[PDB]
């Protein structure tokens, strides 16, 4: 299962077809025979396997880590701060990429479920996609291959100094 | 780097060399030396046409013994030489505080280095 | 619907037993042509049902699973999508191929290399199916180069005959010029829309799109025997008869225009694009019809006729009318 | 094995003994041995042949090598890998070569110019644009939920 | 000892093992973090990954 | 055998550097290389200056 | 890691104190055991590399190459009989122990930490290749092959030592981590240009780049099959691995000083794919094919994208398997007829009707048939270089076209159309060559299913 | 059946040997037993170990 909070669904909408025919309805005959002749034995087998696995219980824990401070609270060369600093940063980097993946899967689900009216009621999800990806583009983009942490902070300092000079000139 | 008490004659191992830790039994370097000695006895069989691995077992034991011994003395001398080099370095550190000043740790909240992106 | 997805995925997986069967049997089944024909018939009857469900209401659905190398900000799973084209083309192609299975039972009565022939022909069908179904665009590229190389093998079925493998060389070369156009298209979609998937392409419609449209145009005119890059077509008629029939009836001949059909929201606008579409198609159609006069080999004539009809479909994409072109494909 | 003097250093000179040697070596007629000549492009002393030679050699002679028209002992023209049939077919054409290229370039040039004449001069059946219902069918193009109404209407005519 | 002990056992052994380079860990961790940043209103994926209080621009 | 030994191993002997050999060598070996070199300098300096202005379409250009 | 080092040593006195009809089973069996032993290694996770000592460690660049090495040894050791089983017992034992010492230095090289230790193990990788190809070089110019070989590799790899010692005594020690965590950028004085030029030029020589690929073709056309497989797969991807590591330093000038090498690599990639369209000596087509794929590797290394490094390592491993397999097939054909030429041995769809299946399968991998790994490599490198520039795709696609046509020419030239019918000595296929093909093309398709293993550090 | 042939048993013995020696070397390398900021709990419940 999942968290429907973080994977939202639009509320369900289904009508009932009302013939207004006299052939009638072959596919209803087929889907009833399908349910009785396919969906029954797999239901029984899943019952069997559920008992055979719930007879004894395992658990797998979601791994969680602490928060070792920063690169900005680390000294000159002095590796034993920088090491924890960079592994903390790189684990944030991987979880940040997967956040981008989750936003994109929401966007695909909105494309398929909203149908051929594209620009109807995906635009808030499109809005937050362009917001988060403006952040990602501004923050992790043009560092290249050997990103460690130091180029990241260099991009940070240089970016906000450029913006500071820009707002100083604009005022 | 020069002697440093060649005054104070040649003295293959000084009597100040009986404070360092000795090389232990079956330390891996003299194990390598013994392997080299075994191989030396083996090629010693191999030069002449006497057969390998056999008919020379006293010579194999001889070459093993002699090379392990010589390597043992040189391991003791080697450890002494690095000890005297470290102690002279730290003595010249402590002798003059005036020329090796303490680099105050400019932590990275204030250190400025530019970016130069690889696109 | 569980019925809908279940029946579509088994229409896939019914085309997967027989290759593994004669890869695992080694006791030569006499009933092997009858076996491949009856599994194509069973794939047909499973494929008739959800298309009629689709026309019956809609319920227009995609499947997407088993993601591998979900590396950076993108991801790619094996995924394919049931809208209209990949929904109800597959019965026509299976039906045509079922009849050609009959006809090649008879026509190839006199070769002991018949079993390998049916293995290649079913393999070509699998790749044509995975081409026409997918929306994850890497899987489209899988189907692309696979139908190219099965075209290579089945044109070069009769080894010997230096003209035949010459012809197969031309065929695989114009497939690779289709490949240079297609990978340029994939390049632009990756570096400017953070994926290569149909749905996000349609979601975020760009403004400047001339470079990927030129790439797609190159892909179609490589793949589907259009002018400049047409003349691998009598070359393709060098081979045996039912290979040629399936090669230029529906499968592998329509894959060039299938792509341009599939990107109709992107080729809505850019009137420069639609002008390129219909001008190129008119050029193809006139040149192959003018060349089709005064010919005397039958298969060269039928191939030139199929190039003329494909040029009509390029013009049909030039006007904003994609679904009539799909109608033209099936008929 | 193979003799040392069945390799091949140096070109043609001097003409008595060296051309006699190459005639004995490459198994050719004496005054049909042609080196390239020596512009120093490599090329050693290997012969020139009449250079097309593979949609030649009409296929009913029944030589030895069936798909190459070999006869086990011809001196084998230098560029043979470009001349196996399946690579380059130099048939004597039914027309010319100049007539071919002039007519092909002429036809494709004329048709592309007619395409340009088409591109500047469209057809249209004489009809104004459609009457989209809500302000050129706004709110269902690219977005714009409450930003700006864009007022433009249609009248019954 | 080349297929019957190597190939199929290697097929199992590399078909699955734990999350090589922390993959599904990152899936579920991003799940929980984005659910938290929806459930407490603050914008998801804050830009400026280091704290601007702990930064010092050199001056002109 | 005689054709193959003439084709590969009997090139480098024999040779002399002629005007035709040296001319065609520096033409067909260095010409395309230096041409492609200048055109990639030109394309790269365009794109560097243009995104240095900042008015490029890299609104989302992550897969670099 | 010494758990892998020390049985690879103890596989050597094994081969001495076995006898006739007794060396073979021991060597092959135990080498396969070591292959399982390093299949155990792949644990590598997340934060960093994994450290096998105060001395050894493994990046995830090093794990698939290391497993490829321990896979490729028993394959090789089976492959290199029937062309030396009729030579003497002592010389045969010397041959097997030569290859084992070779593998030992390759494991030493791939699991390096210090780049000076890496350099020592680089040229210790060199010296058995020399002795094998010269002692069984099997044609009249094995002399010149070994001579060209060793002088290109040393005289390119010689000043690399000087540059690394200079870096050693300007920036402390040489852990890959302390090469990292402490590297500071170095500007555009001309000394920096020469230092970068020294390091990158030595590995350029070992890739090859285009102006230094005539190192290669003599050193593969006049090699035995064992040294050829060794040389191609392990040594060329070893050079690529070295540049992949030491490109961590000297990023702030590689942009300004990387323009000639990319252009050399691109125009040479086109020229090399063209030059392998018309040659005889079928053995050499795989060599020029290898130069084409390594030129694409070098494009991927000098552009510095994580996309580019993922494509680079996949292209490395897939081309290693393709070239090693295809060398083994060409040796099968040369065992059939004593020619090595291309246009002679023809036919063979009729005869040996399943040797052609392996030719077809390798030829389509070298085509980059799409579920395979080689297309994954080439595709991501093309994506990364198109983000590098909007123009280079002319060269990449034209490489794809000419690669398709020469690879297909290799397929349908020698094994299509008509047997020359004065051959009458080729045997039907042994079990051994069928086993060798089976050991190549099961792992290539099995990685074609699940390839998340072999992508690089920037996964 | 060991004295039948001792040739074939050598490489797993060597593998176990190198594995044992890497155990001993990393246990000589037992600095920072709990002193990281990220992996630091109390020794529990009985005997003073977190990796061995
Ligand atoms: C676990 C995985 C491996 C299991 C292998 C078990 C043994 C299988 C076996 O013996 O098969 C018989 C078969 C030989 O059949 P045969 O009746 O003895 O003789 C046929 C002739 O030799 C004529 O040869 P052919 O016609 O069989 O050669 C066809 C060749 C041509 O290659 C292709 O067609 C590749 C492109 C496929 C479509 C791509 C889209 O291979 C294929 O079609 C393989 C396609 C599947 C590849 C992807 C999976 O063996 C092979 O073809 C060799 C093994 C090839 C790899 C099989 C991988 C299966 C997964
Ligand atoms: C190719 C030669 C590579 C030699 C090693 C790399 C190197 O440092 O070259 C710089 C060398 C010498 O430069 P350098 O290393 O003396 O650089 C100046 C260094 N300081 C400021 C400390 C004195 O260049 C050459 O020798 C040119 C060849
Ligand atoms: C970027 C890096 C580029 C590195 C280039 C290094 C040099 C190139 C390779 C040198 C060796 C070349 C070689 O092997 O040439 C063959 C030649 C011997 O050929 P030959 O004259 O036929 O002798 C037959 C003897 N019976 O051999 C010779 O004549 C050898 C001549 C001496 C070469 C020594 C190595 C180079 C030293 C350069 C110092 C300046």
């Amino acid at each position: 299962s999942w968290d429907k909070d973080v994977y939202p669904e639009p509320p369900r909408r289904t009508p009932a077809p009302s013939p207004q025919t006299s052939l009638p309805n072959p596919i209803t005959y087929l889907t009833k025979a399908f349910d009785l002749l396919v969906d029954r034995p797999v239901t029984l087998v899943r019952e069997f396997i559920e008992r055979q696995h719930a007879k004894n219980k395992y658990y797998y824990y979601h791994r969680e880590f602490r928060r070792v401070p920063d690169i900005t609270e680390c000294h000159e060369k002095d590796v034993l701060c920088m090491f924890e600093a960079e592994m903390q940063w790189k684990r944030d980097y991987k979880v940040d990429q997967e956040i981008v993946n989750i936003i994109q899967e929401r966007l695909k689900a909105c494309q398929q479920r909203e149908g051929e009216s594209h620009r109807q009621n995906c635009a808030k999800e499109l809005q937050q996609f362009t917001q988060v990806v403006k952040a990602y583009q501004d923050r992790y983009h043009d560092l290249g291959a050997h990103y460690s942490a130091r180029k990241c902070l260099a991009k940070q300092k240089q970016r906000m100094l450029a913006e500071r000079k820009a707002t100083k000139e604009a005022a | 780097m020069t002697g440093r008490q060649a005054r104070a004659p040649l003295q293959f191992l000084p009597d100040e060399a009986r404070s360092l830790p000795p090389p232990k039994l079956t330390d891996p370097r003299l194990a390598y030396i013994g392997f080299l000695g075994y191989c030396s006895g083996l090629i010693d069989n191999a030069i002449r046409r006497r057969p390998v691995l056999s008919a020379g077992l006293h010579r194999q034991f001889l070459y093993i013994t002699s090379f392990v011994f010589v390597g043992y003395y040189l391991l003791k001398r080697q450890d002494y030489m690095y000890a005297v080099r470290d102690h002279d370095m730290f003595s010249y550190i402590k002798s003059h505080p005036e020329d090796f000043p303490e680099k105050d740790k400019k932590t990275y909240r204030e250190v400025f280095e530019e970016f130069h992106p690889v696109r | 619907m569980n019925l809908f997805s279940s029946l579509t995925l088994v229409t896939l997986i019914l085309l997967t037993m027989p290759i593994a069967a004669i890869n695992f049997n080694t006791h030569k089944f006499t009933n092997y042509p009858l076996y491949v024909k009856t599994t194509i018939s069973c794939a047909f009857i499973t494929s008739m049902i959800p298309t009629m469900m689709f026309i019956h209401t809609g319920q227009e659905m995609i499947i997407s699973n088993w993601h591998w190398l979900t590396i950076q900000t993108l991801k790619l799973s094996l995924s394919f999508k049931m809208d209209f084209f990949s929904m109800m083309f597959v019965p026509v192609a299976l039906f045509v191929t079922w009849s050609i299975m009959e006809f090649s039972m008879w026509y190839m009565h006199s070769d002991p290399n018949i079993n390998q022939f049916f293995k290649y022909l079913l393999l070509f069908l699998i790749t044509m199916l995975i081409l026409v179904t997918a929306n994850n665009l890497f899987q489209l590229f899988i189907g692309w180069e696979g139908v190219g190389i099965m075209s290579f093998l089945l044109i070069g079925w009769w080894y010997g005959r230096t003209d035949a493998n010459t012809a197969a060389l031309q065929a695989i070369l114009y497939n690779r010029i289709g490949d240079i156009g297609f990978i340029l298209a994939m390049a632009w979609f990756l570096i400017n829309l953070n994926t290569w998937d149909l749905q996000q392409i349609f979601m975020l419609n760009p403004n400047d799109s001339n470079l990927p449209l030129m790439g797609l145009i190159l892909a179609a005119t490589g793949k589907s025997a259009q002018f400049g890059l047409h003349p691998w077509l009598p070359s393709a008629m060098e081979g045996p008869t039912p290979v040629s029939a399936l090669l230029h009836s529906s499968t592998m001949v329509v894959a060039g225009i299938f792509l341009l059909i599939r990107f109709y929201p992107l080729t809505e606008n850019n009137k420069f694009g639609q002008s390129i579409m219909l001008c190129l198609g008119a050029m193809t159609t006139l040149f192959t019809a003018m060349c089709a006069l005064t010919q005397n080999d039958i298969k060269k004539i039928i191939a030139f006729s199929t190039s003329s009809q494909l040029g009509l479909m390029m013009v049909t994409i030039g006007i904003n009318q994609p679904h009539l072109a799909f109608l033209h494909i099936c008929t | 094995s193979h003799i040392t003097k069945d390799m091949l250093p140096g070109p043609y000179p001097k003409t008595p003994e060296e051309r006699a040697a190459a005639a004995k070596k490459y198994n050719m007629r004496v005054e049909d041995y042609e080196p390239y000549p020596d512009d120093g492009m490599g090329y050693g002393d290997y012969p020139k042949l009449p250079d097309r030679s593979q949609q030649e050699r009409d296929p009913w002679y029944d030589w030895d090598h069936p798909d190459l028209r070999l006869n086990w002992g011809e001196p084998m023209h230098w560029d043979l890998d470009m001349y196996i049939r399946n690579r380059v077919d130099t048939s004597p054409t039914p027309v010319n070569w100049n007539l071919m290229c002039k007519h092909l370039f002429g036809f494709v040039a004329f048709m592309l110019f007619m395409f340009w004449v088409g591109e500047t001069y469209p057809t249209y059946q004489p009809v104004g644009p459609k009457q989209y219902p809500y302000n050129n069918l706004y709110l269902e193009r690219g977005g714009d939920p409450n930003k700006e109404p864009e007022p433009v209407v249609h009248y019954e005519i | 000892f080349g297929f019957s002990i190597v190939l199929v056992l290697g097929s199992t052994f590399v078909a699955y093992l734990p999350d090589y380079r922390m993959q599904e860990w990152a899936r579920r961790e991003a799940e929980r973090l984005v659910k938290y940043r929806e459930a407490h209103g603050l914008p998801l994926m804050e830009s400026n990954c280091f704290d601007p209080s702990k930064i010092q621009l050199p001056e002109d | 055998i005689r054709w193959t030994c003439a084709r590969s191993a009997n090139v480098y002997p024999n040779f002399r550097p002629n005007t035709k050999t040296s001319l065609l060598g520096a033409l067909f070996g260095i010409g395309p290389l230096i041409f492609w070199y200048y055109v990639f300098k030109t394309d790269r300096d365009r794109k560097e200056k243009l995104i240095q202005e900042g008015k490029l379409d890299r609104t989302f250009n992550i897969s670099y | 890691m010494l758990k892998y080092i020390i049985p690879t040593m103890m596989l050597m006195p094994l081969t001495w104190l076995s006898k006739n009809s007794m060396i073979w089973i021991n060597t092959t069996l135990h080498s396969l055991l070591i292959s399982l032993t390093s299949l155990l290694l792949l644990n590598q996770f997340g934060d960093n590399s994994l450290n096998f000592s105060l001395t050894f460690f493994s990046d995830s660049l090093s794990t698939p190459l290391l497993i490829l090495t321990m896979w490729l040894l028993p394959l090789m050791l089976m492959a290199s009989q029937h062309h030396l089983s009729k030579e003497n017992l002592a010389r045969k034992k010397l041959f097997i122990s030569m290859l084992i010492l070779l593998q030992l230095f390759l494991i030493m090289t791939f699991t390096a930490t210090e780049l000076i230790f890496f350099y020592i193990m680089f040229e210790a990788t060199l010296v058995p290749t020399l002795i094998i190809i010269t002692r069984w070089g099997n044609q009249t110019e094995r002399l010149n092959a070994g001579l060209y070989f060793l002088f290109y590799t040393l005289a390119g790899s010689l000043p690399l030592l000087v540059a690394l010692i200079y870096i050693q005594n300007t920036m402390g020690s040489l852990n890959f981590l302390i090469l990292q965590y402490w590297v500071q950028p170095m500007p555009n004085s001309w000394s920096n240009t020469f230092m970068w030029l020294a390091c990158m030029m030595a590995f350029m020589v070992k890739m090859p780049l285009y102006g230094l690929h005539l190192w290669l073709p003599k050193a593969h056309v006049e090699a035995p099959i064992a040294g050829s497989m060794v040389l191609a797969a392990i040594l060329l991807k070893l050079g690529g691995y070295g540049m992949m590591r030491i490109t961590l330093l000297l990023n702030p000038i590689t942009d300004f000083m990387a323009y000639p090498f990319i252009m050399l690599s691109l125009w040479g990639m086109i020229m090399t794919s063209s030059i392998c369209l018309r040659q005889t000596d079928l053995k050499s087509l795989i060599a020029y094919s290898s130069v084409s794929h390594m030129a694409l590797v070098i494009v991927a290394i000098l552009i510095q994208t994580p996309w580019s490094y993922m494509g680079a390592t996949a292209l490395m491993i897939a081309h290693g398997l393709t070239s090693s397999m295809l060398f083994c097939l060409a040796n099968s054909n040369y065992e059939r007829v004593h020619s090595r030429t291309m246009i002679l041995a023809r036919g063979l769809q009729t005869l040996l009707p399943l040797m052609a299946a392996w030719w077809l399968l390798a030829s389509l991998t070298n085509l980059a048939l799409p579920p395979s790994i080689n297309l994954i490599g080439e595709l991501f490198v093309v994506m990364s270089t198109f983000s590098w520039s909007n123009i280079t795709i002319i060269l990449m696609g034209l490489n794809m076209v000419i690669t398709a046509l020469y690879s297909l020419y290799m397929l349908i030239t020698t094994q299509r159309g008509k047997h020359t019918h004065h051959i009458n000595n080729i045997l039907p296929s042994f079990t051994r060559e069928n086993a060798l093909m089976s050991l190549h093309m099961l792992p290539l398709l099995l990685l074609s299913l699940n390839p998340k293993i072999i992508l690089g550090p920037l996964y | 059946v060991v004295r039948d042939h001792w040739i074939h048993v050598l490489v797993p013995v060597g593998f176990v040997f190198g594995y044992y020696l890497d155990r001993k070397n990393d246990e000589k390398l037992a600095a920072f037993r709990n002193k990281s900021l990220l992996y630091k709990r109390e020794l529990k419940p009985n005997e003073e170990v977190t990796w061995k």
